[PDB]
């Protein structure tokens, strides 16, 4: 079974222009909480 | 921004009238002081020359401008308002 002979990357072939943007939702529940500054911007 | 002329004492007097020429509108004056303008090492040196004079002054202390704390890195503030939105 080994076969050093085929492009075994094809799976970007079938991404779309959400791609990115859906796998970073999908990631946003195993974050750890973020840390805070202490105010809402530097304009606060 | 440059400093230079801020190193010596003045001394000037106080400003008279000056009016319009009739025939080409330049600036008359009457006054022979208008242009008279002395440089002085110290304070102390221009009070002693307007004594001896006999002009009555009024002395105005010098302004130096007070030291700055300056700090590129405030510009990158984790949590004050010195934070920088733009460069």
């Amino acid at each position: 079974p080994f076969d050093n002979t085929t492009y075994k990357n094809l799976q970007h072939h079938d991404y779309s222009t959400y791609t990115f943007l859906d796998l970073n939702l999908d990631l946003s529940k195993f974050r750890m909480p973020q840390p805070s500054s202490g105010r809402e911007s530097p304009r606060h | 921004s440059g400093v230079n002329n801020t190193k010596k004492w003045k001394m000037e007097f106080d400003t008279r009238e000056r009016w319009e020429n009739p025939l080409m509108g330049w600036a008359s004056t009457a006054d022979p002081l208008s242009n008279l303008v002395l440089t002085f090492s110290t304070k102390e040196d221009a009070v002693a020359f307007a004594e001896k004079n006999g002009w009555s002054y009024d002395v105005e202390e010098r302004k130096v401008p007070k030291p700055k704390s300056k700090s590129y890195g405030a510009n990158f503030s984790w949590n004050k308002r010195t934070r920088v939105s733009t460069k």
